[PDB]
């Protein structure tokens, strides 16, 4: 590696050159798979929150649920004895207090549905990333690894580290 | 979690009430001023004294939890969504 070689030097700067081409074509394609990188990794992570945010709607649905069973299982009682009172006031309360739950948890369902599509389209967006980094990455690899076959060609035949710095530059 | 909010709570005589909460305020004085606010709706008469019940909610992590430790602050809670269902643990 290290010392100056016994070999042409026309060879060597034309090594040189494609050290230089092959170098700022990989370059390119690198900050292009990071910047789709960065947009990948937001993605998988309003894609996780938003998954978890289902099933904590989920569970808060069987809550509100529960609720409705437990409201018709305590006012059938009252209801009967109610309008032998003739108390239709009070039984008005009650299907009142009772229509407002329901309302409620359709408003709950609603905002899942909502959140559910949300979830199909942004992981539809997450899958065209992936498509697009896959596209990229076994060019990105094969420059790179071409720019260091010519790399350690020039290392070894003893260029200068500035004359290395210079095509290595852009 | 402003200030003040709207705390939708799931009464086990079947009611629902919205309560306003300072953020701030442990779950036994909101428990507090539930069961007073009870009292304004209908099938009052069945309800226990406030001791008897606990709060149960649901958390961001999508976990049901029962909350034993009254005075836990309401905005420490991590609730998904700003309810409380209160239940006879029996």
């Amino acid at each position: 590696y290290q010392q100056d070689q016994v070999v042409k030097e026309d060879n060597i700067e034309a090594v040189g050159k494609k050290l230089h081409k092959y170098n700022t074509q990989f370059q390119e394609k690198s900050r292009e798979y990071d910047r789709l990188y960065e947009e990948y990794t937001r993605t998988s992570q309003e894609i996780q929150m938003k998954r978890t945010a289902i099933e904590a709607f989920n569970e808060t649905i069987k809550i509100f649920e529960e609720q409705c069973q437990t409201q018709e299982r305590y006012s059938k009682e009252y209801i009967e004895k109610f309008k032998r009172e003739g108390n239709e006031k009070e039984i008005q309360r009650i299907m009142h207090n009772y229509d407002k739950l329901k309302s409620r948890i359709s408003e709950i369902i609603d905002s899942r549905r909502r959140l559910e599509e949300d979830l199909k389209k942004q992981a539809a967006e997450y899958r065209e990333i992936d498509k697009r980094m896959n596209s990229i990455k076994p060019d990105l690899i094969q420059l790179r690894k071409t720019r260091d076959q010519y790399l350690m060609w020039l290392t070894q035949k003893g260029v200068r580290q500035k004359k290395l710095n210079e095509w290595l530059g852009n | 979690m402003p200030p003040r909010i709207l705390v939708e709570c799931l009464l086990p005589n079947g009611m629902i009430v919205t309560l306003e909460c300072l953020r701030e305020a442990t779950l036994i004085t909101i428990k507090h001023e539930l069961f007073k606010e009870a009292r304004k709706y209908p099938l009052h008469q069945l309800l226990q004294d406030e001791s008897s019940y606990i709060f149960v909610s649901v958390t961001q992590e999508a976990e049901r939890e029962e909350f034993f430790d009254e005075t836990r602050r309401l905005c420490d809670l991590r609730l998904f969504q700003p309810f409380l269902k209160v239940i006879e643990p029996v």
